[PDB]
């Protein structure tokens, strides 16, 4: 009902998506604007859309786009009507998003409160509890005895998992089988908790042998109604990051995938939603689902539901952004529909041998492959491109829509034997 | 000459005709100038030095020259120059 | 007959060498500045393009044969219109 | 260094082991030679000239010599070679 219509959008960013938002800006007809640091003046993106301007003069590259006043200031003297903060860089930051509602300048994502609410896992677990899906099962509170542990398992199950809270680190991870192994485990993870960490916050929960984590993606108006996309699979995992996609499902039951379907519809009508989210699970082989948590800023594998759906995710968020109600864009249920196998790789300037650790230099001879169904994305290639060592090592994102998952596989190896990056 | 003419272009030429038609010829044959540093205006780069170059408000042009080639081709020779994302060759 | 269904709007385009002014007379040349572009409803086709190439009047003067894929005609023909602005063939 | 090294190479090791080693890191350094004229082995390539390298029954291409720059820094320099069509810069 509200037409406050969109004249330019400035991206916060640097590299493939911020050529995205240019071409779909373009596509759109509106006036971009474009944002380099000092050492990222060889990429494409500067001389790609109308305006080049230098951020961050003295700061470090890593922090160089972690200006906010400076960025806000380019975007009020560019008359900016609304910014982009795209991914990793500033859309995790709620100091930025309120910054953004106080210049006034419209702001390409979900409200400054959603994002706020959903900070630490405290208040995803409290929200959890309260309205929505099970989460992964286990000890709310931490153990900090020997007796909380051992009623645990002989409440629930011998076999238990010892998880440590406060702490990213994959030492507090301890597996629990009988009682004179229980004893003796909790007394060295605790041991190993408080003298290694601090709080020793241990956490009992439930012999998980094999994690499949599914991906569900949602857009929404900010008139209350939402449309999830469809569901994504990430069972390819180096050790805990993505190395290539699969959307299509492998292995899922209709009644499951339609249970995580309207579950992520109700989850995200529980929080409220307004732009693109995911609601990722986490999936056992017997048949059960758990919450893990929910991505507020557009997936890099959004696009993967691009050729699934036949629908642009860029476009709607514009759309949204405007104002506009999805049933004006028509989109509902009925019309997206799932239409072919799609699988897809990220080449990185990284050697698989030893620690897979990126390699730096100056790239030779590079050539390109673009196939039938083969959708190539380029980041930064080019004769004599120069890769900085500070900054991201993504060089090209390959899309492979086959008929079959095996075309799509095979298709994309031949893509990668015809693809040449020397030195 | 097409339809670059305004009223200030009309006064310029009917003073000075045939200058106009130079100054006209040579920059549609060259391009703009007047964004060049006098020292390129009169010496041009050195090879092994980068600059810069402004032509709009946010327009930032890296130049950096690589190499000049030999007389090949009945007196043309061929140059090498390295802008942002990319390489050129002019003769 | 009975399982492949009718999907999408699709439109397909041949950029040539001919010079659109005079007779769409074919113009032959060398290759200064080649610049790609790929979207999500955009396929290119390359024949002979690439940086520094020379191109022999003895066959085609085909470059680039682009299909641009949507779900709707008009959606293509925006699709392409952005498309061929993508590009960035110079000399 | 053996990675498919064959048992008469195994003879020229029982030659001369210390010669053997200094020749497989040759070879695995700059490539195979005795697929290149005497002329161009011994004296090497001609600036603004080309010419043809077989590889094997049909791994057939060229290469031709553009300029050479001159001394970077610490005493490095960028050499433009042609091959088919595409072009490379070699330090």
């Amino acid at each position: 009902l509200e037409y406050k219509p969109i004249k330019k959008v400035m991206v916060a960013n640097r590299g493939e998506i911020a050529i995205r938002v240019f071409r779909a800006c373009t596509e759109l007809g509106i006036r971009t604007v474009a944002i380099y640091s000092e050492q990222d003046t060889g990429q494409m993106h500067r001389q790609k859309a109308d305006e080049a301007y230098l951020i961050g003069r003295g700061l470090a590259p890593v922090q160089a786009y972690l200006h906010i006043p400076d960025i806000i200031k380019v975007a009020k003297e560019n008359n900016v009507d609304a910014v982009h903060p795209g991914y990793g860089f500033l859309s995790e930051r709620a100091d930025f998003a309120q910054a953004c509602q106080d210049a006034g300048v419209r702001f390409i994502g979900p409200s400054p409160e959603v994002v706020r609410k959903m900070g630490d896992k405290v208040e995803a677990r409290a929200i959890a509890i309260a309205a929505g899906v099970p989460v992964v099962p286990g000890t709310d509170a931490p153990i900090t005895s020997l007796h909380e542990a051992h009623e645990f398992s002989n409440t629930y199950g011998f076999p238990i998992i010892f998880k440590a809270a406060y702490g990213g680190g994959g030492r507090g991870m301890r597996v629990v089988h009988s009682y004179e192994e229980l004893e003796e485990n909790y007394t060295r993870a605790y041991s190993e908790a408080l003298a290694a960490f601090g709080n020793g916050a241990l956490f009992v929960e439930k012999f998980i042998e094999k994690p499949r984590h599914i991906e569900v993606q949602i857009l929404g108006d900010q008139y209350g109604n939402i449309l999830h996309l469809y569901e994504r699979d990430c069972s390819i995992q180096r050790r805990h990051q993505k190395v290539v996609e699969i959307a299509p499902a492998a292995h899922l039951d209709p009644q499951l995938r339609t249970r995580l379907t309207s579950d992520s519809v109700k989850l995200a009508k529980q929080v409220g939603y307004e732009n693109a989210g995911t609601v990722e699970f986490l999936v056992d082989r017997h048949g059960k689902h758990y919450f893990i948590e929910v991505n507020s800023r557009l997936q890099v594998e959004h696009t993967v539901t691009e050729e699934i759906t036949d629908v642009d995710l860029v476009h709607a968020q514009i759309h949204v952004a405007e104002g506009r109600s999805l049933p004006d864009l028509g989109l509902r249920q009925e019309n997206i529909r799932i239409n072919g196998c799609a699988i897809q790789c990220r080449v990185t300037t990284e050697d698989p041998a030893r620690s897979f650790q990126p390699d730096t230099g100056r790239i030779e001879v590079f050539r390109s492959g673009e196939g039938m169904g083969i959708r190539l994305d380029n980041a930064s290639a080019f004769q004599g491109a120069v890769i900085s060592p500070h900054y991201d090592s993504l060089l090209v994102k390959v899309i492979a829509h086959g008929k079959d998952h095996p075309t799509a596989a095979t298709k994309m190896s031949r893509a990668l034997a015809e693809f040449r990056v020397r030195g | 000459h097409g339809e670059e003419v305004t009223p200030e272009d009309v006064l310029s030429a009917a003073m000075y005709p045939d200058v106009f038609a130079h100054f006209k010829d040579f920059t549609a044959t060259f391009g703009p100038l007047d964004s060049l540093n006098t020292r390129l205006f009169l010496q041009g780069p050195k090879i092994a030095e980068e600059f810069e170059v402004e032509l709009e408000r946010g327009k930032t042009l890296h130049i950096k020259a690589l190499a000049v080639s030999d007389l090949n081709r009945a007196g043309q020779r061929q140059v090498f120059f390295e802008l942002n994302g990319q390489l050129r060759s002019i003769l």
